[PDB]
């Protein structure tokens, strides 16, 4: 064989052409290839964007405007890079919810789940510090509110805060270092994605039935190339609609105002994909307790392969509870864009309590009850 | 739960008191002749057979470079005719007493013994003294045995385990008398003669180095009279040429080293790893016995290896790392050897080596009490099994008088075993194993055996 | 020939959790000695040319 | 089935748990990270 | 710190002789036998040894096998002492290894034996473990399936020795019936074996009147009182295919046998039941011992032979005394001629010194077989199963009271009976079979 | 070579033929042809060269042909077959007979072979013709039609043979049967020749 004589062709053949895949995978197994396509699109658009962006105060806003109106195809590149972050987060969130529904992180795929959670954290940091770069009002004030939350760790507070800022407030050193960190972090994302895919290939994927599928495996490169192409074309349709018809629908109008450190906007909210964490933080009336709850959510995400029992269908109680969890998370996403009100504070506290209750009580105990019902 | 089939027995290891077994064990009587020869008997009350022989505190250690191999050649020559009996006369007289003569020659011990019936004690004494004192040592028989030994040397006719252990003694005891083989080199066999045999027997086979040990059906006074008649003419020993003076003059030395004997088309891969152990007189030799029981041994004809108490046996049997292995505890007059020998192939040699090293170093840190109680019970039961055969009773009498200087009673041995606990095991393992040099020997298909630095690195843990 | 002592081995070398803090205090003192030697040599060689020499001269 | 499934099935006994000596040897790593942090930062005579 | 008193020095005041010396029994202990109310016979002999041996003898072996259950005794040797109704395999292994006891399963040509050897302080544990592993054994599917491989290499290794193969073919040729079946079968015989085959074989061989409990160094009243609720057995006696001696001759073709093996055998009349005939057969076996290795490194040279190995088996009702001799491939007819000459010279008379030497050799073998506790327990169990009593004193008296005229008469009556003749090896030189069995006629 | 030998010894007829040729003869005719595969273990090309050198001599070689002119064949084989060698002595063979048995522990059929010497060998035309006729007579079950259903009471399969060598030969019959029916197979094979 021609692929048996060059080691590059052997690896590519083994992992992209002849890789045995279950034949009954539905269209909810296309999240990963879509996420990889969105990562590649973001990298390409950003590398093109960085040839016209200047990472300095008193030039950043004007460089973005010169990019928008004077660079040929520059408006397409900027709007694509802005809405691609939203579509990247949509796809990755649906991927995580698929894994939550089917119990995809269980033995022997715990490394796949853990590397996914690490990828999600790096994605969040990348998107935040990239949102600071246009240097509008929302960029400056979100960077101010989030980075001045290290004053919750006792003693070693404002020292870390002033070392992050490079000064005493968010200013030109903060923007200048945020440009370098934001350029650099997506390559770590690409390497972690390669490691994440390589960890899955050790044992292969789960199937919608939740049973062993070693008897019914087919080649990846013929059957799941066109199936991924169909979903990629749907994603390209949504992407083209967002770029060309509603380019500022998902944004905030305040980020089109140049940043003013002496005047604050009426409502300071982040992008939509950060809103559930913001609601968890804003609901608790203590800064250190809010940061502790935010850390506890991700700790419970890491602990999910070792505490979570229960998968998709034929485990029907946890299957029904998944929809309450999805409603809870979407409610937290809605609450983050509202104002602080006693009823919204009470509802956000109840939603955070139920999120912890589902992640830490329902998944082990109800799953154990389901195993005792089914095979006991 | 079955009422009659589930009482009395349970898998929880608990210490057993072996004190009531001491009430009926027989006593050893020792009589020292004016020659310096000790006569020691142990009468079993209703025995019909008798093992008796002569144990000598000599062997391959006390030779020189010029006559290395004389003591092993002596057991080829000694049974080929004496000055009072011919070959056929000896054969007929041994056949008529219904027993067999036998001989072993170690690095430090030699025995010649007879397993006869109780009516043939005096005849066996007379025959043993006749070969020991009045041998022909004919040059024709020497030439008739030299060529056979040279053929089996040219063919490399040897056991694999003996080959590995001889390499291990040669590399662990470099430039000391214990590094020589019992067989000797080819040149000494090619130039052996009657004079060297006479000089070796005249120098080393003397009164204070010889024990006449008999077990089974034997009277002590009659054996004293027979030994004074027969073995009364052995020379005494000079004070300047005693065993202790020779031990002081040429002491043992341990060197951390590595050897492998590679063959181009072999199938097996035999290997042994040993640490510098304890001498016979070290009080740490009893915990080393308990630790050797804790490591145990296993061969693949057994099918209950996965339910073993020993963790090393469990690991090797479950993962299939070796076809057979055994832990050994060798004791000498002034040094010793402690380690594990095993047989594997070239694809499982590194994992077997890792299992050996990881289980040896683990005894310094974590030792549970159940394993120690189990090993103490197994070692005491093994000591009681040797009391069942009169051959082992006579062998233990001879060995204990040669190397301890006295007959250790069974109550003292049980008390010394029962004083071992988990802290003692951890202390002895810390003394002998942790961050120490080891000796590595292998033979066969040994291209994938790790080198010395790999073995040296795994004698300690960086995580504690 | 020359050989590390057994009693000094059993204290500072057998465990890594005792070896590492000893390593850190030795590292601290080694850095202090190297700093002292370099600074003393530099100040002795360039005496009368530094700014502090002019300032102490003007007192 | 690594984690809470091991303790639901009864696979975590008083045996197969680490000993007190094992926990002390692991627990001795607490001083190493403290000394390493104090070596890295050097807040000399900062203890109140 | 631990103990630091060196072993040349006596241990200190914490080393007491608190157990006193128990007085010896007045006489040598005798064998005491009885029968349980279930029908199992129990025989025991007291010893002064600190080791108690318990063995369970069941009639069976290769003589109770069928073509369907072929090679079941060899599988039962490996599959014994595993998971029972009350204990798992892990629990039984740990309970044996806790008290330092050892277990064996050993299959003969007319019996299977199961035994546990332990110290005198753990005799109840050994008895309970042995009874539970024999009576309540489960013989699970997966354990037998995994043991079949090790059975195959053990049989393949045991068939590497040509004397085992010659013994198998000799027993096939000498007998028709139960004793002619093969014990050490080919490895491919047990290729289709399952646990149902072993369970069928065990159900055939097990019956209360075919089971004997033998013990060494155990009080008899205590043993019967504590084994009555444990050995309450039920079952039917499967019919036994009684064997008869007919004689004959056969051959074996071996492609890479560097030597050539010749077997000659006769029938010992009366079997193990007759004390005098078995004693005379043992004396004949010792008289055929040409090269006995009584000394280290002794080189007895024969003109033609390379090895001589006689035997004397004593089954129930019939026996097989004979000799197997090796030799060069080109000298096989000389091996046959020398063997016939040796048996004929034995028939011509034994001369005093040879008779005394063979009697001493037989007495030494008989007394060295029962020297240890497991050997004594095995001897008691086999003798009670074959006859109903243990008669080692009577066997010794028969060996000592044998005259040369009786031995000459015994060999004269032997050579009149038709013999059994078996060859082995890449046979490229052989006298014709009609003249082979003519020299004794 | 070893796998072909193992394939050939799987047929019990080949093994019975080998044992018959060894048992009936003393000399070169009793040597085994289809040897065990373990025999060819320590075999090299020097062993083959030694065997070829032992068998090669210009008086031991016959060039036969079919469908060619004889004069042209001799004219063209003149400069090719210039063989030089020493005529090694022939280990001549004599019939002795006897009885031997070969054990197969997992064979579902027991084979019985019977044979007699064809005196004269291939040189005697009349004796060879009589041996051929006796081989044809002993062939009880020769299927001459498709799906013939001949049924013997004891003979599972019957194969007669007739061999002709230089100076001697064999003619006889090999009959199989059930393992429990071998004595009746011997009885019928014996009674057939009277
Ligand atoms: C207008 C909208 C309504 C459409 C009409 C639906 C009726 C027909 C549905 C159907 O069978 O269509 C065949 C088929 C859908 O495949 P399927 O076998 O039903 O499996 C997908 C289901 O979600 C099956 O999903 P599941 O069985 O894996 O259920 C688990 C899932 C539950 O999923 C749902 O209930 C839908 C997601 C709600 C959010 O849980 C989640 O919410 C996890 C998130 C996964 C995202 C799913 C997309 O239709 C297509 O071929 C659509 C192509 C989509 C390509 C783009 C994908 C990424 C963008
Ligand atoms: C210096 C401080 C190291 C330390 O605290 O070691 C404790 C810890 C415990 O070691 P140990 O129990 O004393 O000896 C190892 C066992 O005998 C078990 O050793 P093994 O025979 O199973 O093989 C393990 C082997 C191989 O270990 C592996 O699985 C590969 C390790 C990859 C590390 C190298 C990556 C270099 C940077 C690329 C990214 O590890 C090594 O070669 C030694 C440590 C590697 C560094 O050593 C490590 O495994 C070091 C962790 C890595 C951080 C350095
Ligand atoms: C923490 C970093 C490693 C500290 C050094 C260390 O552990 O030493 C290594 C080996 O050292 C190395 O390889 C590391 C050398 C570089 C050290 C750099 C430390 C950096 C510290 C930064 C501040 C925190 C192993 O030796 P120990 O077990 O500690 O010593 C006992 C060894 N023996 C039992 C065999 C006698
Ligand atoms: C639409 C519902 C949400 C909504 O109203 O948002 C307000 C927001 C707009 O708020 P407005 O500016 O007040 O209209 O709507 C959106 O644009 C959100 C659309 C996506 C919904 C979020 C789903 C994915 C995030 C949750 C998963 C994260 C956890 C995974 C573990
Ligand atoms: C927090 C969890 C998580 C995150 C975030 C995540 N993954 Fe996944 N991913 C998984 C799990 C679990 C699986 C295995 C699903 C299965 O086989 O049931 C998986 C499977 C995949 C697959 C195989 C096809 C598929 O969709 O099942 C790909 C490709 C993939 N991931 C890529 C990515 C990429 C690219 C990213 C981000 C840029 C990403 N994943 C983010 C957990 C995650
Ligand atoms: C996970 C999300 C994500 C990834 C991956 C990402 N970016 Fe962006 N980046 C953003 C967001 C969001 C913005 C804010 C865009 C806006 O609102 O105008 C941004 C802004 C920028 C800007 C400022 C110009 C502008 O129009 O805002 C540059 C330059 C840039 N990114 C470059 C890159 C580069 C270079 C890469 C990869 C090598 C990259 N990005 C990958 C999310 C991302
Ligand atoms: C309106 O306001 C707000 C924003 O603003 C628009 C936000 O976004 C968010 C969302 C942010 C969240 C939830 C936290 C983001 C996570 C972290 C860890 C903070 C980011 C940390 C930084 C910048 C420290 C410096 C580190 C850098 C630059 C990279 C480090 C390098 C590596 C890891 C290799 C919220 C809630 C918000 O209310
Ligand atoms: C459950 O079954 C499975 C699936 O579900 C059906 C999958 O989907 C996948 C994975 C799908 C893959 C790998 C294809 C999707 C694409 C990805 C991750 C990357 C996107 C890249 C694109 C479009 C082109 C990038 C181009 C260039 C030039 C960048 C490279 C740079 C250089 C050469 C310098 C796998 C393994 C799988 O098992
Ligand atoms: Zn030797």
């Amino acid at each position: 064989r021609m692929h048996n004589k060059i080691q590059l062709l052997s690896v590519l053949n083994t992992h992209l052409v002849a890789y045995p895949t279950p034949m009954n995978l539905n269209y909810s197994w296309n999240g990963g290839s879509l996420a990889g396509m969105m990562l590649a699109s973001q990298m390409l658009t950003g590398i093109l964007l960085a040839m016209h962006y200047v990472g300095h105060v008193d030039y950043a806003f004007a460089s973005v405007q010169h990019l928008m109106t004077d660079v040929p195809s520059g408006m397409i590149l900027r709007y694509a890079h802005a809405n691609g972050a939203s579509l990247f987060f949509i796809v990755v969130y649906l991927h995580v919810l698929r894994g939550m529904y089917y119990g995809s992180g269980a033995q022997p795929r715990e490394i796949v789940w853990i590397s996914g959670v690490v990828i999600l954290l790096v994605m969040i940091i990348t998107a935040f510090i990239g949102y600071v770069l246009p240097w509008g009002q929302m960029s400056f004030w979100g960077a101010t509110v989030i980075t001045s939350l290290a004053t919750a760790i006792p003693v070693v507070g404002k020292h870390i805060m002033y070392w992050l800022w490079g000064g005493f407030s968010v200013d030109n050193p903060t923007l200048n270092r945020f440009y370098s960190f934001h350029y650099t972090l997506p390559f770590i994302l690409a390497g972690l994605s390669v490691f994440h895919i390589a960890a899955l290939h050790q044992y292969g994927s789960t199937n919608p039935l939740g049973v062993n599928s070693q008897s019914s495996l087919i080649s990846f490169g013929s059957y799941f190339g066109a199936k991924d192409l169909v979903g990629a074309l749907f994603l390209a349709l949504v992407f083209s609609i967002l770029v060309f018809f509603y380019p500022d629908l998902l944004g905030h109008p305040d980020n089109l105002i140049p940043a003013n450190p002496y005047s604050t906007p009426q409502h300071i909210v982040p992008e939509w994909y950060f809103l559930w964490v913001y609601a968890i933080l804003r609901s608790i009336p203590n800064k250190a307790m809010g940061v502790l709850a935010i850390g506890l959510v991700f700790a419970s995400l890491f602990a999910m392969p070792f505490i979570g029992l229960g998968g998709g269908k034929f485990r029907i109680i946890t299957e029904w509870l998944y929809w309450t969890f999805l409603a809870d998370v979407l409610l937290l996403t809605w609450l983050g864009g509202n104002e602080i009100t006693p009823i919204t504070s009470f509802v956000g506290q109840c939603c955070t309590a139920y999120l912890f209750f589902y992640l830490l009580v329902c998944q082990p105990l109800v799953g154990y009850l389901e195993t005792q019902f089914a095979h006991g | 739960d079955a009422n009659p089939f589930l009482r009395f027995s349970n898998p929880r290891p608990s210490p057993i008191d072996h004190t009531p077994l001491l009430s009926t064990l027989p006593e050893t009587r020792i009589t020292t002749l004016p020659n310096g020869l000790r006569v020691a008997t142990e009468a079993i009350p209703f025995a019909e057979t008798t093992t008796l022989g002569i144990w000598i505190n000599s062997g391959s250690r006390f030779e020189t470079d010029a006559n290395n191999g004389v003591a092993h050649f002596l057991e080829h020559i000694l049974f080929k005719g004496t000055k009072n009996r011919s070959v056929k006369e000896l054969e007929v007289e041994v056949e008529n007493m219904g027993g067999q003569l036998n001989a072993y020659t170690g690095r430090e011990q030699t025995c010649y013994y007879a397993k006869v019936m109780g009516k043939d004690v005096g005849k066996a004494v007379n025959i043993l003294s006749d070969i020991l004192l009045n041998s022909n040592l004919d040059a024709r028989a020497i030439d008739k045995e030299r060529d056979v030994i040279l053929r089996e040397m040219e063919e490399v006719n040897k056991q694999t385990s003996e080959l590995v252990f001889d390499h291990l003694h040669a590399t662990a005891f470099q430039y000391s008398p214990l590094g020589r083989t019992i067989l000797g080199p080819v040149e000494n066999i090619k130039s052996i003669n009657r004079d060297q045999l006479v000089e070796y027997m005249k120098t080393h086979y003397r009164g204070p180095r010889m024990v006449l040990a008999a077990a089974g059906a034997v009277n002590h006074d009659e054996l004293v009279k027979l030994a004074s008649d027969a073995f009364g003419s052995v020379p005494d020993e000079d004070a300047a040429t005693s065993v202790r003076s020779l031990l002081v003059k040429e002491p043992s030395r341990f060197t951390g080293s590595y050897v492998h004997d590679r063959f181009p088309d072999a199938s097996e891969c035999c290997m042994a790893v040993a640490f510098k152990g304890a001498s016979w007189t070290d009080p740490d030799s009893i915990p080393l016995m308990v630790m050797q029981t804790m490591l145990g041994g296993w061969d693949k004809n057994s099918t209950v290896g996965k339910h073993s108490s020993s963790a090393l046996v469990q690991t090797v049997a479950t993962e299939g790392l070796a076809d057979a292995f055994m832990a050994f505890n060798t004791n000498y007059h002034d040094t010793g050897l402690f380690g594990v020998y095993g047989v594997t192939d070239r694809d499982r040699s590194e994992d077997f080596a890792y299992a050996i090293m990881s289980n040896l170093t683990r005894m310094c840190f974590e030792v549970r009490d159940a394993d120690v109680a189990r090993a103490k019970n197994q070692l005491k039961a093994s000591l009681m099994f040797f009391q069942d055969s009169t051959h082992h009773v006579a062998e233990s009498i001879g060995r204990e008088l040669l190397v301890y200087g006295r007959r250790i009673p069974k109550a003292e041995m049980f008390a010394r075993i029962d004083a071992v606990d988990a802290n003692a095991i951890r202390a002895v393992a810390d003394r002998f194993i942790y961050d120490q040099d080891m000796a590595v020997a292998s033979a066969g298909d040994v291209q994938f055996v790790p080198d010395y630095n790999w073995f040296r690195r795994r004698s300690y843990w960086l995580r504690y | 020939v020359m050989r590390l002592s057994e009693a000094l081995y059993q204290t500072f070398f057998k465990r890594s959790t005792v070896y590492i803090p000893m390593l850190l205090v030795g590292a601290y003192f080694s850095n202090e000695a190297i700093d002292y030697a370099v600074d003393k040599m530099w100040t002795t060689r360039n005496k009368g040319k530094l700014f502090s020499d002019i300032i102490a001269e003007r007192t | 089935p690594i984690g809470v499934w091991s303790v639901f099935q009864g696979y975590v006994t008083p045996a197969r748990l680490p000993s007190i000596q094992t926990l002390t040897r692991v627990g001795a790593w607490g001083g190493v990270v403290v000394v390493g942090g104090l070596y890295m930062v050097q807040p000399w005579d900062w203890l109140a | 710190g631990g103990g630091r008193v060196e072993v040349p020095l006596s241990e200190k005041l914490p080393a007491v002789t608190e157990p006193p010396r128990t007085s010896t029994p007045a006489t040598k202990p005798i064998v005491q036998t009885s029968s349980l109310r279930s029908g199992v016979k129990v025989a025991s002999i007291n010893t002064v040894s600190p080791i108690s041996s318990l063995v369970l003898f069941v009639e069976g072996g290769a003589a109770a096998e069928t073509p369907a259950t072929a090679g079941a005794s060899k599988v039962l040797e490996v599959a014994a002492f595993k998971a029972t109704a009350n204990r798992s395999t892990f629990r039984l292994t740990r309970e044996l290894e806790k008290i330092g006891a050892t277990s064996f399963a050993r299959a003969g040509r007319d019996h299977v034996a199961f035994g546990v050897d332990a110290t005198r302080l753990n005799q109840l544990e050994a008895l309970e473990i042995l009874a539970d592993a024999v009576v309540n054994a489960r013989y699970t599917y997966w354990e037998v399936r995994d043991s079949l491989d090790a059975v195959k290499e053990q049989l393949a290794a045991q068939l590497r020795n040509p004397l085992t193969a010659v013994n198998e073919v000799l027993h096939r040729t000498a007998f028709e019936g139960g004793l002619g079946h093969s014990l050490v079968v080919d490895p491919s015989v047990v290729d289709g074996f399952t646990n149902e085959t072993l369970k069928e074989y065990v159900h055939s061989i097990m019956a209360p009147s075919r089971v004997v409990l033998a013990a060494s160094g155990v009080d008899h009243a205590e043993l019967t009182a504590l084994a009555t609720p444990l050995l309450n057995l039920h079952g039917n006696a499967h019919p036994a295919p009684q064997s008869r001696y007919v004689g004959g001759a056969m051959n074996i073709i071996a492609p890479t046998s560097s030597l050539t093996y010749v077997g000659l055998a006769f029938e010992a009349k009366g079997g193990a039941g007759d004390i005098k005939s078995s004693a005379a057969a043992s004396v004949v076996k010792a008289l055929l011992d040409e090269a006995r290795p009584t000394m280290p490194y002794q080189r007895k040279e024969h003109e033609v032979f390379t090895s001589v190995n006689p035997f004397a088996f004593a089954y129930k009702g019939t026996g097989l005394v004979g000799v197997v001799a090796s030799g060069a491939p080109g000298k096989a007819g000389k091996v046959v001629d020398a063997l016939t000459a040796k048996v004929q010279s034995l028939a011509k008379g034994v001369t005093d010194v040879q008779l005394a030497t063979a009697k001493n050799m037989a007495l030494g073998e008989l007394r060295a077989s029962v020297a240890t506790a497991p050997g004594l327990a095995a001897a008691v169990g086999s003798s009670v199963l074959a006859t109903g009593k243990f008669s080692a004193n009577e066997v010794a008296a028969a060996l000592s009271g044998l005259t040369a005229a009786d031995v000459t008469s015994y060999v004269n009556a032997m050579i009149k009976t038709a013999p059994t003749f078996v060859t082995y090896g890449n046979l490229s030189s052989l006298p014709r079979v009609d003249s082979i069995a003519k020299r004794f006629a």
